[PDB]
C-alpha cells in the first residue's frame, strides 16, 4: 500500500553519460584517464540497471590498467547475480590484496558466500564490515541475515546487541526493529511515510524494506508473500542498491524452483 | 661429495607468501567438501605433512615432533597469513635426520647378512609410535637395511653385488636429498593441505623450460603417474593406450626399476616424479621396459616390456563381436571408453546385432575409466524410451539432472552390463541407470566409486607482473567441484554399483576404489528424481544366480579363482607383515611359481596345448583367457530364457 | 497480480554498444549516420532514456530533416512535457512530410486530449480507428477522449466497436471491463491465462493498470488510481503508451498536491 | 492605366502550405477554443468581404450572392489549402474599384453644389449591399461631395479641390496594379485571424527593406494598424515623443505627413509599409503629422522631433503637491520597465523623509510593460500574497506572488487609472482593490486582459524539399489570460475605479469592450489571500466630498457640459451634414468655444487673453483637474483614517 512511483533516469545522469561518450571517443585521455573514466561510466551505467554495458566499461578499464580494486568489486558483484560465487570469491580476494582497506569488499564478499552456503565465512566478512562503521543498520541487517542459518537465537541475540550499543539515528534501524519484535509490519511502514521527504527518499525506503521484509516472509516458507515483497522492492528502480539486486537474485531462486 | 650437512638449508621464494594465500581461498571458500579451517583442521594437516617428509616413522624422533607439535593447531592461521616457516624448519630438519639414516645405514653394509632367524618386517610403519631414541632410529634402519639385502639376495644377487647396489641407492638418497628446490618444499607444504581435505585436491608447482622443450619435440605409454610417498604408482590408463592393451598393468601398480630400448633395469625408488617419466618419454617404436611391484603383497615384481605410441582411434573404438552357445546368441559391446561419438557408434552395431538374431546383448565396461559425461547419458537413453539419467550437485548446492528426452528405445531386448573394480565414473552412471531403470542386469565385481570430478584454476592474476615482474608464473590448484547422484537419490560415491550377480573377486574386500582413498568423501544421498522403471528383473534373481553357482562349481578357471580367495583371506590378519628368513621365502618364492606353471599347463592340457617345464617359457606376449565374459554369456541366455517366458 | 518489472536485456546492451562503435568511426553516409541515429534512439527510448534519445533525434533531424519517423518521437516527448503548443506542430510536421504515418493521429490525438481539446482529438482517434478497427486500444483511446464530450455515446461508441470486431487481440478484455461485461477480477484472470511468461505479464499489467488507473480517475478515487498508474509504471515496459500516459497522470495528482 | 490592364493575380505555390500551418495553429494552439465548423466560415467569408470593400459601395448585391452559395465551405478549403475563393473575389473588385475611381474621375467634371438639405452616413458597415449600377452611382455621388467639402472647409478653391481629388483618385488606380499576390493572401489569412479574436494575425515576411535600414542605421515611439484604408496608432511607447506631446492619444488616424517647410503629402487609403516608411527616417529630424481623431473631420497638425528613448524620460517622476499644511507624494510611472520597483523604492523613502500623509500612483495612459515589475511594484504595498492569476491556452492557471513578507510604504495610497490604463497598471490597481490596500480612482481601464505571441510558419524541412526558399511569414495569437486574485478577469472589465471621474461613467469609443469579437469576459477560483484593510467604510464620505468640489470647479464644469452635449448628439455621431453654411457654421462655433475656454482659464491665472486661436503656443500644456482633485481625495483618506 506504500508506494513510490518507481524512479527515472535523472537528467543528469543522462546529459553525464552523453558527455561520457564524446569524451571516450576523443584523444583528450591519458591510458590512466581512459581507465578512470571507464571506470567512473560502469559505475553510471550500474546505476541505471545496464550491467552488461558496465561490464563491458570494467573490463576495457583491467585491460589499460589492471591493478584496478573498485573493478574488481564490480566484477564480483556481477558473478555473485550470476549464481558463479566461486569466480566473485576470487575478484572481491584480488580487490583486497591490491588494497586490503577497500571496506565493501567484506560486504559483497560476505553476501556472496551468504548466497553461497557459505554461513560461517560470510559471518567472518560481514563481522568485520560491521566493525568497520557499527552505526550503519545493514550492516547488522546482513549479518544477522548470515548468522540465523548458523543459530537463529545468538543471532536475534547479537542483533538486540548491535541495536541497544547503536545511537540509532539512521533510517534502517526501523527495519532492525521490526526484525527484533519491537514493532509490527504497520509501524515500520508508518515510519517509513514519516521519514521519506519526496519520491527518490521514498523509493529507496521501500527498496531497502521491501526486501528485507522479503527475507522475513521467505524463513516462514510464505513464497507469494516473498514473492510479491521482492517484486515490489525491485519496482522501485533503485538499481545498485545490494537489496535490489538480492531481490532480482532471490526472485531468480524462486523461478529456478518452479 | 656429502659427508656432513653442506645440504643448503632452503627457504620460501617471495612469491609462496602470496601463493599460500590464494589457495586458501579458493579451498576454504570454492570446495565442494565444506570444512572448518579451524584448531581440529590444522592438527589433522600437522600431522599428514609429518607422514609426507617421514612415510615409514624412522627418520624423525618422537622429541623432533613435539618441539613443533605444540603449535600444531595454530597451521589454519599460519596458511591463511603465508607464514610457511614451520613447514620450512621441519623440511630443513627432516633433511638433516634423512642424511643420518642413510649414513648409518652406509655403515651397516660391511655388518654381516644372517637370513636364518624367526623374524619379521612390517612395511606399514603409519600409525606405528614415533622412535623415542637412536637405539630405536638404529633398530629401525638394521631392520630396514636387512629387508634391501634380502629383495635382492632373492632376485639372485651375491653378497657382493647386493653390497655395491645399496651403496649406490644410499649414496643417490643422499645426493638427491641436495637437488630438492624451495618449490619442492612449498609443494609438499601445499599437498598436506590438499590432501587433508579429500584424495583428489592437489597443488600443482609450474612446469619450467623443461616441459616447453618436451612439447617443443613433441610417447607417455598411455598412463598418468600419481605419487603415493616413496613409489611411483599408475593413477590412471588411457582407453586403447599401449599400457591398457598389455593387460599385465593395472591400476595402483608402482615402478621400481625402467629398461631402455636395449639394456638393464635402473632403480627408480625414492625418485621425484618428473625424472622417472622422463625416462619413459622415448620416439615412437623404441620400446621402453618397466619393473611392476603391485598392489599390497610382498614384492615379488613383474618386467613388462611395451612400445610408445600415440592413441589410435580404432582401438579407442567400441569392438562389437557374437558369442554362440549351440544354436542361443550373445552381442557383446566392448566399450572400452566414453569418447564424443560413442553412441552412434553403438546405434550402427546395435542394427548389426538385429540382423544376427541374438536373443541378448552384453555391455562390457570392465576397466573403462569414465570419459565425456554427455555419452553416458545418450548411450543409457539408447535402452530406455525417457527419463533422468544422472543428478549432479555442485560446490553452492545446485542440483541438475542431464536427461534422454526422444521417447525412443534402440534395442530394448535383454540386456546385461559387465563391470569389475576399474569401471569408474561413466561407467557407473549407465551400469546406475540401467540397473534403476529395471532395464538390465549388473553383473562382475563392485565398481570404483569416484563419484566427483574436479576442475584445475590457475593462481595467476591478471596484475601479476605489472607489479611483480621478479615472479614467474605460478601454479593451479585442483578442487572437487561436483558430486554425482543416482536417479534413486543414492550417490556413486565409495560404493559405486553393486552388481545383481557379482562373480567371486568382487564380494571379497579389495585393495584398489576409491572406499580405500585416504580422506575420501563420504557417500550420502538425495531426493529420487521422477522416472518410470522400464521393467522389474528382481523375479529373476534367485534362479539365475543359482544356476551361475551350478556352473562356477564345475569350472576349473572360477575354482582356481576362488582357492586364491580361500588363501588370501586366511592369510588377511598378517598380510603387510614379511618375513626376514631365506628359506621361508625363497619357499614362498618357488611355490607361486610351481602354482602358477600348474595353472597354465592345467589351463593348456584342457586345450591340447603342448605342457611347459619352466614358468619362464612362456611367451611374453601370451593373453590370459576371460572366463568372467564366457559366463557372463551363459548368464545374458538364461535371461533370455527367463524373460521369453 | 504483478511482474517482475522488465529488466534490460542482453540483445539491447549488446546492439547499444555496437551503436556507439559505428557511430564513433567515419565509414558512414550522412543518411546512413541519420537512420543510425533513429535506431538508437528507438533504443535509448525502449531503455526510458529519453533525454538520450531527444539527443540522437535531434542529432538526426541536423543532418536530415526530412525525418517523420524523428519527428513523431520529437511530439511524443513534447506531450510528456506539457508543451501540447510545440507537440501538436512535430505531429503536423509528421503528417506533412508522409501523410500514410498513422501513429501521428494516435499521438497528435492523446495530445490534444491531454491538451484540453476532445472534440479534435477524436477527430484523429477517430480516424486512426479507422485505419484498423480490430486493434482494441484505439477503441480504448478514442472512448477515453468521447467521454469527455458525451459519456452516454462514448459508451455506445465503445459497444459497438467491440460487437464489430473480431474480438481476437487480448486488450478487447479491457473494452469489456470499460462496459461493464467483466469483472476487475476476470480481467486479471484472463491476463494471468492469456500471459506466457515474466515479458507478456509485465506488458498486460503496464497496459490494464494504466486502463484501470483511468477508470478510478473518472469515480474520483484518486489513491487507487495513483496506486495503478504506480504499478503499471513498475512493469518498466517503458515506450508503451500507456507507460508515458501513466507517468504524466501520476504528474498531474503531484502538480494539484 | 484606362481598362483591365491591371494583372490578374496567382496564389504562389508555398501559400497552398501556409494556410494548411495557419489552419493548424489557430484551430489547435490558439486560447479561445473554437469549431471551423459552417457556422465559423460563413463568419470568416463576411469578413472578407468587409475587408475587401469596408464601406459597401464597390461590390453588388449580385457579386457577394455569385460566391456566398459556398460561405460555409470555407473551413474546409482553408484545412485543404483551397484558396481560389479569394483570389478570385480580389480580382474581382480590383475590377469593382477602377470602375469606381474611373466614375469619381467623371463626376471631377460636374458642378459642386453644398447647399442642399442632404447627409452623408460615415457608418456603412452594417448596410445593405447596392443592387445596380445606380445606387453604386448614387453612393460615389455621394462619396465625391464628401471628398470635395473636406478640402473645401480647410480653404481651397475650386481648381485646387478637382486636381488634388484627381491626385487621389488616379493613385488609388495606380496603387491597385501595384498590389501582388502576399497582399490577397495577407488579407484572406487577416479575415480568419480576426474572427477568432481581434489581436490574431498573419505576418508576411519582411523584404530586404528591413534587411537595408538594419544594414546602414528612427521614427516617432508609436506602433501602428489598419483600419480600412486609414493608418490607426495602435499603442505608444513609454516617454516616447508621440507620448510626451500629450496631442495624440491611442486609435487616432493619419490623413498626411508633411516634413520641415515642404509640403503635407495625403496618405488617404494607402499600404501601411509606405505610410510608416515616410514617417520613420535618421536622428535630429522633424516630421509633422496631419491626423484625425477617433470617431466628422478635424485639420488638426502635431509636430515631432524624431528619437530614441532617453532612460530619464521613461522613469518614474516623484513630485510633492501641498495643500496649506498636509501634503501628497505623486509617483508618475509612464511604464513598467525593468527596473521600476527599485527606482520606486529610492522615491518612496524622499516621500517618507518629506512627512507626506498620502501617496497616489499615476498610471493614466500606461500601456503597460513586464509583467514581473506588476508583481514586485504590487507587493512593495502589501506584505505578502499573490499578485495575478495566468490562464494559458492549456487549462494551466500559474500565480505569481511577492513572497518578501515586506511593506516599503504602509500609508493611505491611491491609485489614479483612465481608460488607456493597460495589462500591467492594471494588474497592479486590481490587486492595490482586492487586497482592500488603495482607493481606485479615475476611469475604468482598457480591460486587454490576454497576451499573445508570434510563431514561424517556416519548418527545419522547407529549404531542403524547395525552390520556394522565400522565408515564409509568422501568426500572432492569445495564449493566456490575466486574472485578478479575487478570480474575476481583467478582460473587457479591467479595473471599475471606487471614485469615477466624470468621462468614466460614459461610454467610450476606445477600450477592448468595443473591439470587434473580444473574448468574453469570465471567473476562475479565488486565489488564497490575507487581505491588508479595507476602505469600503470610507466610500460615500469620500464620494459626496468629491461631488461637491468638482461641482464649484470650472474645469469639471466645463468637462460635464461637453458630455451633456456629446451623448445629446450621440443620435447623428455617423451622420454629417453636406452643407457648406451648416458645416462651417459648427467649425467657426467649435473654435469660438476653445478660444473662451481657453481665455477663462487665462483670466483665472493672470495670463493675457488669446484673440485668435491660431496664436496658442504649439507647446501648450492643458490643466491636470483629474491629479488636481485626486490630490484632495488622497486628503481625505488621511484625514479619515484618523
Ligand atoms: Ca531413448
Ligand atoms: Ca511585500
Amino acid at each position: 500500500e506504500v508506494l513510490a512511483v518507481p524512479l527515472q533516469p535523472t537528467l543528469q545522469q543522462e546529459v553525464i553519460l552523453a558527455r561520457m561518450e564524446q569524451i571516450l571517443a576523443s584523444r583528450a585521455l591519458t591510458d590512466d584517464e581512459r581507465a578512470q573514466l571507464l571506470y567512473e561510466r560502469g559505475v553510471l551505467y550500474d546505476s541505471l540497471g545496464l550491467r552488461a554495458l558496465a561490464r563491458n566499461d570494467f573490463s576495457q578499464a583491467l585491460a589499460i590498467r589492471p591493478d584496478m580494486p573498485e573493478v574488481f568489486n564490480y566484477l564480483g558483484i556481477y558473478l555473485t547475480q550470476a549464481g558463479n560465487f566461486d569466480a566473485a570469491y576470487e575478484a572481491f580476494d584480488s580487490v583486497l590484496e591490491l588494497d586490503p582497506t577497500y571496506n565493501y569488499a567484506h560486504l559483497n564478499r560476505g553476501i556472496a558466500l551468504y548466497y553461497g552456503g557459505r554461513d560461517k565465512l560470510a559471518q567472518d566478512d560481514l563481522l568485520a564490515f560491521y566493525q568497520d562503521d557499527p552505526n550503519d543498520p545493514f550492516r547488522s541487517l546482513w549479518l544477522y541475515l548470515a548468522e540465523q542459518k548458523l543459530d537463529e537465537k545468538q543471532a536475534k541475540e547479537v542483533l538486540k546487541q548491535h541495536f541497544e550499543k547503536s545511537d540509532k539515528e539512521q533510517w534502517g534501524w526501523n527495519i532492525v526493529e521490526f526484525y527484533l519484535g519491537n514493532i509490527s509490519e504497520q509501524t515500520l511502514m508508518e515510519r517509513l511515510k514519516a521519514d521519506a521527504t519526496d519520491n527518490t527518499s521514498l523509493a529507496e525506503h521501500l527498496s531497502e524494506t521491501n526486501f528485507y521484509l522479503g527475507k522475513y516472509y521467505l524463513s516462514l516458507g510464505d513464497l507469494d508473500s516473498a514473492t510479491a515483497l521482492f517484486k515490489l522492492a525491485v519496482a522501485n528502480n533503485v538499481h545498485n542498491f545490494v537489496e535490489h539486486r538480492y531481490a532480482l537474485l532471490e526472485l531468480s531462486l524462486l523461478g529456478q524452483d518452479q | 661429495i656429502t659427508r656432513a650437512d653442506q645440504i643448503p638449508v632452503l627457504k620460501e621464494e617471495t612469491q609462496h607468501a602470496t601463493v599460500s594465500e590464494r589457495v586458501t581461498s579458493r579451498f576454504t571458500r570454492s570446495h565442494y567438501r565444506q570444512f572448518d579451517l579451524d584448531q581440529a583442521f590444522s592438527a589433522k594437516i600437522f600431522d599428514r605433512y609429518l607422514n609426507l617428509l617421514d612415510y615409514s616413522h624412522n627418520v624423525l624422533l618422537a622429541s623432533d615432533v613435539e618441539q613443533f607439535a605444540k603449535k600444531k593447531t595454530e597451521l589454519g592461521d599460519e596458511l591463511r597469513s603465508g607464514k610457511l616457516d614451520v613447514f620450512y624448519d621441519l623440511y630443513n630438519l627432516a633433511q638433516k635426520r634423512r642424511f643420518e639414516r642413510y649414513q648409518y645405514a652406509l655403515s651397516v653394509l660391511e655388518k654381516p647378512m644372517d637370513f636364518t632367524g624367526n623374524d619379521t618386517y612390517n612395511l606399514d610403519r603409519s600409525k606405528a609410535p614415533w622412535p623415542k631414541n637412536e637405539a630405536e632410529l638404529n633398530a629401525l634402519w638394521d631392520s630396514k637395511v636387512k629387508f634391501d639385502e634380502l629383495s635382492l639376495k632373492l632376485t639372485g644377487k651375491t653378497d657382493k653385488e647386493i653390497r655395491e647396489t645399496l651403496t649406490r641407492r644410499y649414496k643417490f638418497a643422499i645426493r638427491r636429498l641436495a637437488q630438492t628446490n624451495s618449490e619442492d618444499v612449498f609443494s609438499l607444504a601445499m599437498t598436506a593441505f590438499a590432501r587433508e581435505i579429500d584424495p583428489h585436491t592437489n597443488y600443482l608447482s609450474p612446469r619450467n623450460t623443461e616441459q616447453f622443450n618436451t612439447e617443443m619435440s613433441l610417447e607417455g605409454i598411455g598412463a598418468v603417474y600419481q605419487m603415493d610417498d616413496d613409489y611411483t604408482v599408475i593413477n590412471s590408463m588411457v582407453a586403447g593406450g599401449p599400457a591398457a592393451k598389455s593387460k599385465a598393468i593395472s591400476v595402483g601398480d608402482k615402478i621400481v626399476g625402467v629398461g631402455q630400448t636395449g639394456k638393464p633395469m635402473v632403480d627408480v625408488i625414492g625418485w621425484r616424479l618428473d625424472d622417472v617419466v622422463a625416462l619413459i618419454k622415448g620416439p615412437k617404436g623404441s620400446k621402453v621396459r618397466l619393473e611392476i611391484l603391485p598392489a599390497g603383497k610382498g614384492t615379488k615384481t613383474r618386467t613388462v616390456t611395451l612400445t610408445r605410441e600415440r592413441i589410435r582411434l580404432e582401438d579407442r573404438a567400441v569392438k562389437m563381436s557374437v558369442k554362440t552357445v549351440g544354436k542361443e546368441k550373445v552381442g557383446v559391446l566392448d566399450i572400452p571408453g566414453f569418447y564424443v561419438g560413442l553412441t552412434d557408434d553403438v546405434k550402427v552395431q546395435l542394427q548389426k546385432l538385429e540382423k544376427q538374431n541374438v536373443s541378448s546383448v552384453i555391455i562390457d565396461l570392465r576397466s573403462n575409466g569414465g570419459g565425456a559425461l554427455t555419452e553416458a547419458v545418450s548411450l543409457s537413453g539408447l535402452f530406455i524410451p525417457a527419463g533422468p539419467i544422472v543428478q549432479v550437485r555442485d560446490n553452492n548446492g545446485k542440483v541438475r539432472e542431464d536427461s534422454d528426452t526422444d521417447g525412443q528405445v534402440f534395442y530394448k531386448g535383454p540386456l546385461v552390463v559387465l563391470v569389475d573394480r576399474f569401471s569408474a565414473i561413466a561407467s557407473e552412471i549407465f551400469a546406475a541407470a540401467m540397473q534403476d531403470y529395471g532395464r538390465a542386469l549388473v553383473v562382475g565385481e563392485p565398481t570404483f566409486g569416484k563419484g566427483t570430478v574436479q576442475q584445475y584454476r590457475s593462481l595467476n592474476r591478471i596484475y601479476d607482473q605489472m607489479l611483480r615482474p621478479e615472479w614467474p608464473a605460478l601454479g593451479s590448484v585442483q578442487y572437487t567441484i561436483q558430486k554425482f547422484y543416482r536417479v534413486n537419490g543414492g550417490s556413486t560415491q565409495r560404493k559405486g554399483v553393486t552388481p545383481d550377480i557379482i562373480m567371486p573377486t568382487g564380494n571379497e574386500e579389495t585393495e584398489t576404489g576409491e572406499k580405500f582413498e585416504d580422506n575420501a568423501l563420504p557417500w550420502d544421498s538425495i531426493d529420487a528424481a521422477t522416472y518410470v522403471k522400464s521393467g522389474d528383473l528382481t523375479a529373476f534373481e534367485p534362479e539365475l544366480l543359482k544356476e551361475h553357482n551350478a556352473r562356477i562349481a564345475k569350472d576349473p578357471e572360477f575354482q582356481n579363482i576362488m582357492k586364491d580367495i580361500a588363501r588370501f583371506n586366511a592369510m588377511k590378519d598378517k598380510r603387510n607383515i614379511v618375513s626376514l628368513n631365506y628359506a621361508v621365502r625363497e619357499k614362498e618364492n618357488n611355490e607361486d611359481d610351481a602354482t602358477r606353471l600348474a595353472r597354465l599347463n592345467e589351463r593348456f592340457k584342457r586345450e591340447g596345448k603342448p605342457e611347459l617345464k619352466k614358468l619362464d617359457d612362456l611367451p611374453k606376449d601370451y593373453q590370459e583367457p576371460d572366463p568372467y565374459l564366457d559366463e557372463t554369456v551363459n548368464i545374458a541366455l538364461d535371461l533370455a530364457k527367463l524373460e521369453k517366458a
